[PDB]
């Protein structure tokens, strides 16, 4: 059964035929989650250094020109000073799309001081709906690269192609990150009102409200909570 | 021409200038992650194999970065990336994360014309066979992309031999060459029929 032949014949992408798409751990994550914090900021014009403390996890979702068929070019993304707000041992999750970002985003990771350790693929089914010039094939996926600096889940997210103009990335990315148990100071750059989430600081230009206070934020991680994984009990 | 041809050899030492120009190159190298060092990989004479065409390059682990490097050194621009989702016979998926997929980089060189860009998608779904054994779907995809053209695979194994394809690899069974111009340049370059150093 050749699913590529089938796709050429019918318009059904091969991923359409993949079948089939721990609790207490989610409870432990949900218990130790800081209250959602969020700040409206124009990130190009904003000294990212006043975001403190250094973060254990950074989720970086710049608005790529290709998502639309204010955009950020990889030129702009590469000039972000991500290394200035990353904890010495920290992790980054960078959405790179499916074009040149697959290479330029790897440049960014190295520029900011990370080495890649996972390539998480968002495979987009078109069960409800049977071109870049440089493209050779139809692009049906996006990549989210995972970076580490310093010293359960699989690397695939399968969902239906969102409606045109919908740029949301699948919420499953957050479950994957949180199940790694990498620390509690978590930053989502270029999030939206729709992505605000307990356990996360969201910064982005389209947010409509802010509640961020650097001292209140640092509050949540003072002793005896400085080094928690976010997957453990609350320290009584 | 048309039927499968192959050459058992060490790809490090073979003079691939005898083989001519190809519309498609596919390589599945033994990255050091009988392997080749990064320098050995950087030094392979890929650039002579093509003037205008595509390169399909299987990558994994840090070869994801290194393969991009060889890809650019050899003179290609990476313009696509195929992923093969690994399933069992029931279409379910088989360091930090478990891996459900293998990656194959797509590089373009020159300006190829007359190829049918856009017929397949960049995701393959297919069953796993032997360890290190690639899905036949890639040959179907590559055929629709550039039908009837000469293609060469590097580091293939005996099951990989295909019509329109010359397969190179050190576990193939001897030499099997049918293209006349290739037989000719082979005999000229290797009269006593041996290939070392
Ligand atoms: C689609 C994938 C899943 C397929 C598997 N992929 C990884 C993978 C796994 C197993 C492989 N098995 C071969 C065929 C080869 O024959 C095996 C043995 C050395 N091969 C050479 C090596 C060579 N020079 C150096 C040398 C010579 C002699 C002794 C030591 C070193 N010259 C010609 N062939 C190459 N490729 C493989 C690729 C991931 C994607």
């Amino acid at each position: 059964n050749d699913y590529c032949q089938h796709f050429v014949d019918t318009g059904h992408r091969p991923q359409n035929f993949i079948r089939d798409v721990i609790r207490l751990k989610d409870e432990l994550i949900a218990k130790s989650n800081t209250p959602p914090m969020y700040l409206q900021a124009d990130i190009e014009a904003f000294d990212i250094r006043e975001l403190t403390p250094k973060f254990d996890v950074i989720l970086l979702e710049p608005p790529l020109e290709e998502y639309y068929r204010k955009c950020w070019t990889w030129d702009d993304i590469m000039k972000l000073e991500i290394d200035e707000i990353a904890a010495p041992r920290s992790f980054i999750f960078l959405w790179c799309g499916s074009g040149e970002g697959l290479d330029l985003g790897r440049v960014c990771l190295r520029k900011w001081g990370y080495r890649r350790c996972e390539d998480i693929c968002w495979i987009k089914t078109n069960k409800n709906n049977p071109l870049d010039p440089k493209a050779v094939f139809q692009r049906t996926k996006e990549h989210c690269l995972m970076g580490i600096k310093g010293t359960v889940d699989i690397d695939l997210i399968i969902t239906e192609e969102p409606e045109i103009g919908n740029i949301e990335k699948p919420v499953e990315i957050f479950h994957i990150i949180e199940h790694f148990c990498l620390g509690r100071r978590r930053l989502h750059l270029f999030g939206r009102d729709s992505t605000i989430r307990p356990g996360w600081l969201t910064v982005g230009p389209t947010l409509t409200n802010s509640n961020y206070n650097a001292e209140t934020y640092a509050s949540y991680f003072s002793a005896p909570n400085s080094y928690l994984t976010g997957c453990t009990e609350e320290i009584e | 021409l048309f039927p499968p041809q192959w050459i058992c050899c060490d790809i490090r030492y073979l003079d691939v200038s005898i083989l001519g120009k190809f519309a498609v190159v596919m390589a599945d190298p033994p990255w050091d992650i009988g392997t080749l060092t990064d320098d050995e990989m950087r030094r392979l004479n890929i650039p002579v194999l093509q003037d205008d065409g595509f390169l399909f390059l299987w990558v994994t682990g840090r070869a994801m970065e290194l393969g991009r490097e060889c890809l650019n050194l050899w003179g290609y621009e990476r313009v696509d990336e195929i992923i093969w989702v690994k399933t069992n016979q029931l279409q379910r998926i088989i360091h930090w994360l478990n891996h459900g997929k293998e990656h194959c980089l797509v590089g373009v060189k020159g300006n190829p014309q007359g190829f049918n860009q856009g017929l397949d998608c960049d995701v393959i779904v297919a069953e796993v066979r032997s360890t290190s054994h690639k899905p036949d779907e890639i040959y179907g995809m590559i055929e629709r992309l550039s039908p009837g053209t000469r293609k060469i695979e590097l580091f293939g194994r005996p099951h990989n031999v295909q019509p329109n394809w010359i397969t190179l690899g050190n576990q193939l069974d001897g030499i099997h060459l049918l293209d006349p111009d290739v037989v000719a340049r082979f005999k000229q370059r290797y009269p006593d029929g041996i290939i070392s150093k």
